[PDB]
């Protein structure tokens, strides 16, 4: 894969750095370290804050926001990493900024990286 | 033919269509069974580690364990937790240090005890799963210390408190018997038993020499505490057999793991944990490939099985890859478990035909200890 | 028939007689021209509403009609949580259960009892026609059969989609019609992804096909007594509203201060705030969440009042989780959700918006 | 020879001489203008390392350990290092401590150990100008993003926590004196913001230097010595402001990409995208053909520009799949050239762009090269 | 290259896995992190235990005892890894054993692992 | 070079050369015990007796074996004190260590340089000796003369006699012989322990002539030994500062260091210490666990079955070296004595015998 081409979205593999939900992810998907597309692994915390993205399904024609939400309060999972940034900004725009740890809001006030999930938190503008 | 992030992703389809509503939350693994496997990666001496919580079954991580630097893990055979013993610095690898053990819910994989160990006693080793040791009770964790002598920590789990040290001879390892006993292995070349009570010195009592000065019993031998059986292999292949379920040990007949004309042609056991017992089938699955003398620590492309009784041969599985270190599941048809260091992959094979099932990639930095439940 | 029972509705909506005095109907507290809120000054302002004896202030905020038809019957979700109910602590099931209650409570309409308002059905020829149609015959002289009848029609008139057009701006731009200002699409952003998306969206995950913004759950957020309603509700110096708690059924004292979260929509022309009403300015009411994540001093005051917000009438089960984000909005943020909000108003009350 | 037969040489004459030494803890040589650091995040790993590199030999001369993403920082005048860390206390779970080092530059020994309360660091992909020291080496500044924009003031000199600082929506902190530094806002302007011992700090605004659809990087260039800020956008812009005065006076943009080369898929991409030399008032920009939105993706190309004109003075194609790059401020520059993917910092000659030496091994994924500007 | 080989040293080049003085080294040499051949790098601490081999040089065509001294109190280096184990014994002979951490005697009870000196401490024999 | 040495031989067993005439150098450093004293005196063997047959020293007369091959006193390339003569190295050197016991009234007790040259004088063996090689009259001057006979006994102990590297380690490292299993694993301890520290010659490499010291001053915190300090009659108050006594040493931080002895012969030439205080070579190896064991028997000497003592000089320890953080298990006490047993020249491996019984 050509990393400097244009990201194509599939809705056929969750774990592939092409998945459609995961077009501004950066770090770890949660379900290769024992979580799910839009679950936490067991022992870590859910934050409540995110950065979001459009991402378009292929499967249905929509745009949607993500909310990519990290799991928190473990050392970084080490599987299944991928760097997205379809429509990123600079810090200053936080909000689709994704080199910020979003672990704010978490229990315990974790605050280590652990992986990302990626939920459909609402239709695209 | 579907993979799990295939079968996830069509299902998180069908849940979009469908409208279907679901709360993001923290997962609880599955109950822990029989195919459930551990992996823990030393990360070649690294600060911090990590242990990957596997079901062997599909293939896939249910969860992970983060640890400092060189810690053991146990596991208890019936399933109730798992355990490590665990150290770090105020400053990643500088400053004041704290050794302590963590005992986990094996499903929340929450810590229900952090038990403080004073004075920084644990022996900081490249793992050996029997310098950390439960009874068999689950009540007791036993660890190794080296400095300033041979000595082994009793660690109350019921009660979530370091106990004290028992001193003990020239001796290593930990293979617990009882709630009040354990063997370990000594410089001389026999076993000791030490009996501890509550309080004052433990009662200590030598076997039989069994191995002569120059026959080198390897760092990772199999112990199935079910079983009482100890299963000690040499550099050459020789497997020495200890009985140690009537309390007292009875030495087995040995048995040769290779045959002469083998050992003619360059063919020794190498790796980490380059030895396997299941105990219902009374096997023995040993890592082996043709290696100069002093390559024992490097990985083997093959792994001979036998039957502990006779020592007949009863396979000999090409691998496929470089394996490390092997365990086996200690349920009916097992799974042999086969992990490499150097791809940080455990491969999962049938242990009855040998062939490769199934993998599990990005195991950390280099995993080298696979250990399993005996929950039967 | 569901025509028939709706238009039924719709004239016991705005009729008088259902009062005691027959100075009041549903329309007067529930005002079409201010997205079914009350207009009228009493003497808390606008905070709580006056009854039907001219003297009797209620001690809650008269609540939009507007989208109540899409909040599920009271129950307990799947995730263990009260969800859905009518008033702002849930003690009605629904709709048809909630209409009876202002017809016979003392500080609103003030009839009597259920005879009194069959009687005063019964008064009226169009009524005989109309619920003999849809009820049968007799229906109007049976107080409890009748009673039940209005309450039918009130509901189903509620469900109709002038209740709930689905025609704000926001609706237009999903819709693909036109296009959020960047002022408002950057309030849409923050609404979706701080706190505000964790009780003020239908679903966790996922898109509702017809979103009110609230997940039609209980949570108290700590607000403080409006001194004024207070007073004026007569309730007393030692009252304590507490929320969800008084819904019969419920006897958890974790429920005591918890209310439901309301929709959103026409939020900017529904003023006054909150369950009785204590902020003025839709500003202050998105304000009011900074107290629990920033760090200024300002935060802990009510610009309304330039004094501290004052304690929360109930100050145990407060939802920290949700509310302590570890976020403060600044002042653009709290532009750019005014901006979103404005968005949310229904197409015939744009006017209002000024 | 390479450095490792140079030794084997050595060491095997002193055998044959019977040579004693005494084994002991090696000192790294003097801090020079071609001394090299290369902090290495680790893809958000809980402990990092950073690695100190002669870029003369091509040689490790020392590392340093740190926590979760920590931010490094080096006096350029070459008097010591430093950086603002965080550890738990169980791995990453557990009581967080925030804190800074101050090492000396010889013996990397910690010279100060400066607990920062209520664990206030921002905890983000590591940028340089998050965390940042006053010309005089006295104070350093911190940034915080949560609950919202905000300073930290750390006296190096008295070893202390002094205070947070209020702010308004900016980012990025660029000293210009020991009490004074500047923030990029989100509405477009630069913040000054000057601070007492005490008080709130006095903070004006410049003009608004870029529109809201132009994107600016967060990894701009920044000399504190010449007081030059270099600013690109996604599309190879360049913004530079001038701030030697002690107050901002904006330059005019120049564009490091042709407009042909815009046309067919030219843009920046990287981390450190951009370099800039003080004496020759030069910028270096990682540049490659990509789509729009692959701007963290490493880039094969680099583009040099003189700064006061724009016009093009070089195009290297670097060889390697280069993230980061940095350059030395000595006369004769090196190009430093960082492959996260490689975790190999490659070495070039900045004026012909030919590779010198690597030093590969740099960890997990390094991201970040500092050097000092002693001159 | 074929790790089962057996191993053989060379006196070219220290920082290469076959130099004859590593023959019983596990971990990283020291050269590699701004050490020497028989000194720590800056910030680290010198243990006084080791493990000891018999390494033959095929220079000088004398066998040497080779002291592995460890350099601890900083994580492993990650640089010029190597593990050969030359004469290596098992745990209970702990004089040959070279995967115990050997950093007793360190200045500042420094236990950590960051890389391995190769000195020469006598003749063999 | 070979005449005077022969000289210095003569002179070495000379009783001519004490006041009273009752002792030469070989009465204290005897040929037949690895050049120490075997004459049992009010401490035992812990001090040695002088010509008066009454005053006795305060340090344990030590072996001349190897004593040659110990540089002359400086300071070495890491800036520290080596080399020299005396457990406090206050000569520089043996030329300039061998006039001191002749004058040395609690020793051989001459009363001057002036009296030494007499008795030279009478000798007619030593007029010819020495005006072959010095010149005429140099017995008539008597700094001349006492010069020259300091200088004879130096080049003696200079001999092979002295240092003839035919230990059975000796051997082991030719490969005449190979060490016992035993011996081996001593051999093992020794380099891979903290013992390698200090008693090798070199930090690394090999050194050609190993005589198992590094020549440096230490202050291992050793007690008083009791007997001896009575004997010698120094006084309840008397502090040995070791090091510190060498004159141009001033600086506190040497008080209480002592020059670390060559171990070879070590097994037949006790008591041990520079006070012989620990008369069994197995209790001196013990005598290390103090800093080490955590058990209370490494706290307890063996020879005593008390506390080992407070250290005569409590301060300046060398705790880095001694706190390996390590204890010698009893196995490894034994291999070590096996493997310093090793260290015997082979004209002494009879004594051993009798040592070992
Ligand atoms: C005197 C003013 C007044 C009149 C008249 C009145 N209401 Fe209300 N209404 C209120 C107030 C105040 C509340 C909130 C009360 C509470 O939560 O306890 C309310 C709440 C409601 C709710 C619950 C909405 C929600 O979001 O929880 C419904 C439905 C409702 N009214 C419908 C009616 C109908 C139908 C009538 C005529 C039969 C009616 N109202 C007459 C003032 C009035
Ligand atoms: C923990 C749940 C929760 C969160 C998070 C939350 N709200 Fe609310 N909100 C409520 C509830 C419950 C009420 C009614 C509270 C009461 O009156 O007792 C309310 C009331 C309001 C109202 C007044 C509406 C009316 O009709 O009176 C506005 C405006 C509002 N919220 C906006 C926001 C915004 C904007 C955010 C994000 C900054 C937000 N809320 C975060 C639960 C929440
Ligand atoms: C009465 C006993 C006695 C006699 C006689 C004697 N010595 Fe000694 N010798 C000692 C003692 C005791 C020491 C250690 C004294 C000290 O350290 O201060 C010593 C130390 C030495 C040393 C230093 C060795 C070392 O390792 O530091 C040399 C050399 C030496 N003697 C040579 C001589 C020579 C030559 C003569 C004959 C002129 C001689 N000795 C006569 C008892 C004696
Ligand atoms: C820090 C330096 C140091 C270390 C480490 C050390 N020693 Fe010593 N050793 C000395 C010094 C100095 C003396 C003489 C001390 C004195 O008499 O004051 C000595 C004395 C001895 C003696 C008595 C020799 C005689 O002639 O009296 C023996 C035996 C000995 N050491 C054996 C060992 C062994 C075995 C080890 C390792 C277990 C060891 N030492 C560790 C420095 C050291
Ligand atoms: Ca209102
Ligand atoms: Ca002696
Ligand atoms: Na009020
Ligand atoms: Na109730
Ligand atoms: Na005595
Ligand atoms: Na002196």
């Amino acid at each position: 894969t050509d990393p400097r081409a244009k990201w194509v979205p599939q809705d056929n593999d969750i774990q592939a750095c092409d998945y459609w939900r995961h077009c501004s992810i950066d770090g770890n998907i949660c379900d290769c370290s024992g979580g799910s597309l839009t679950n936490c692994p067991p022992g870590t915390k859910l934050a409540t804050a995110s950065w979001v993205a459009s991402c378009y399904n292929p499967t249905d024609g929509q745009s949607y926001l993500i909310a990519y939400r990290d799991c928190c309060g473990y050392n970084v999972s080490g599987r299944c990493p991928c760097l997205n940034t379809e429509g990123e900004l600079p810090v200053y725009r936080p909000e689709f900024a994704n080199d910020i740890i979003w672990c704010f809001g978490a229990e315990d006030d974790a605050m280590t990286y652990h992986c990302t999930i990626s939920p459909i938190v609402g239709k695209a503008s | 033919q579907e993979t799990q992030g295939q079968a996830a992703a069509r299902a998180a389809a069908a849940d979009l269509a469908a409208g279907q509503d679901d709360e993001p939350r923290i997962l609880e693994a599955p109950a822990p069974d029989a195919r459930r496997v551990y992996v823990n990666d030393p990360a070649h001496f690294a600060a911090v580690t990590q242990q990957f919580v596997i079901d062997g079954e599909a293939g896939r991580v249910i969860g992970m364990i983060d640890g400092g630097f060189l810690p053991n893990p146990v596991v208890a055979d019936d399933g109730s937790f798992i355990a490590h013993a665990s150290t770090v610095f105020s400053r990643i690898a500088r400053g004041e240090r704290t050794d302590y053990v963590e005992v986990f819910d094996p499903v929340t994989l929450l810590p229900t005890a952090d038990i403080e160990l004073p004075d920084a006693p644990r022996f900081l080793v490249g793992t050996y799963p029997w310098m950390t040791s439960l009874t068999p009770d689950g009540k007791t964790l036993l660890f190794y210390q080296f400095s300033p002598a041979p000595a082994v920590g009793v660690v109350d789990l019921e009660g979530k408190a370091f106990k004290r040290m028992l001193d003990v001879p020239d001796c290593y390892h930990i293979f617990p018997t009882a709630p009040d006993t354990f063997f370990m292995h000594c410089r001389d070349g026999s076993l000791a038993k030490v009996a501890f009570g509550t309080e004052g010195t433990p009662e200590i009592t030598h076997t039989e020499v069994f191995h002569p000065e120059d026959e080198f019993l390897i760092n990772h031998p199999a112990y199935s505490q079910k079983a009482g059986r100890l299963v000690w292999p040499t550099y050459t292949g020789k497997i020495h057999q200890i009985d140690l379920s009537s309390g007292d040990a009875k030495f087995l007949p040995a048995v040769e793991a290779l045959t002469e004309a083998e050992r003619a042609d360059g063919w020794r056991p190498g790796g980490w944990q380059q030895v396997a017992y299941h105990r219902a089938l009374d096997r023995i699955y040993l890592l082996v490939d043709q290696r100069d003398e002093w390559r024992h620590k490097t990985a083997s492309r093959f792994v001979v099985v036998l039957d502990a009784k006779t020592g007949e041969r009863l396979a000999k599985f090409e691998m496929g890859h470089e394996i490390d270190s092997i365990n086996v599941s200690q349920d009916e048809k097992p799974l042999l478990y086969a992990l490499s260091t150097g791809d940080k992959t455990l491969y999962i094979h049938d242990a009855e035909s040998g062939e490769e099932l199934r993998s599990v990639n990005q195991l950390g930095h280099g995993p080298q200890v696979i250990t399993t439940a005996d929950m039967g | 028939a569901d025509d028939a029972l709706a238009a039924l509705g719709a004239q016991l909506f705005v009729d008088p007689a259902l009062s005691r005095n027959a100075t009041q109907s549903c329309a007067t507290c529930h005002d079409p021209a201010r997205a079914f809120t009350d207009p009228r000054e009493g003497k808390a302002g606008l905070a709580v509403s006056v009854g039907d004896d001219g003297q009797s202030h209620g001690d809650r905020n008269t609540p939009t009609l507007g989208y109540a038809a899409l909040v599920p019957a009271f129950h307990r979700d799947a995730n263990g949580k009260y969800k859905g109910g009518q008033f702002w602590d849930g003690r009605a099931d629904d709709l048809k259960q909630q209409a009876g209650q202002p017809m016979l409570n003392p500080v609103e309409m003030a009839m009597p009892d259920r005879a009194a308002v069959a009687a005063r059905l019964r008064d009226d020829p169009a009524y005989r026609t109309g619920f003999e149609a849809l009820f049968g015959k007799g229906v109007l002289d049976d107080p409890e059969r009748a009673f039940d009848a209005a309450a039918e029609a009130l509901a189903a008139y509620q469900a109709t989609g002038e209740f709930s057009p689905f025609d704000s701006k926001y609706d237009r731009v999903m819709r693909g019609e036109e296009k959020f200002t960047p002022l408002e699409e950057f309030g849409y952003t923050v609404f979706i992804t701080w706190n505000c998306r964790l009780c003020h969206m239908q679903r966790k995950q996922g898109v509702a096909e017809r979103e009110t913004f609230t997940n039609f759950e209980y949570h108290n957020i700590g607000l403080p007594v409006n001194e004024t309603a207070r007073e004026a509700s007569g309730l007393g110096a030692d009252h304590v509203d507490h929320g969800l708690l008084a819904r019969p059924g419920i006897e958890d004292p974790a429920q005591s201060g918890r209310f439901k979260v309301p929709s959103l929509r026409n939020v900017a022309v529904t003023g006054p705030y909150m369950h009785n009403g204590v902020f003025t300015d839709l500003r202050t009411a998105i304000l009011f969440y900074n107290k629990y994540t920033s760090r200024r001093p300002e935060a802990k005051i009510n610009p309304e009042t330039g004094a501290p917000w004052g304690e929360p009438e109930v100050a145990r089960n407060l939802s920290l989780a949700e509310l302590q984000s570890g976020l403060m909005l600044d002042d653009g943020r709290v532009d750019a959700l005014v901006a979103f909000l404005e968005t949310l108003t229904d197409r015939r009350y744009e006017p209002l918006l000024e």
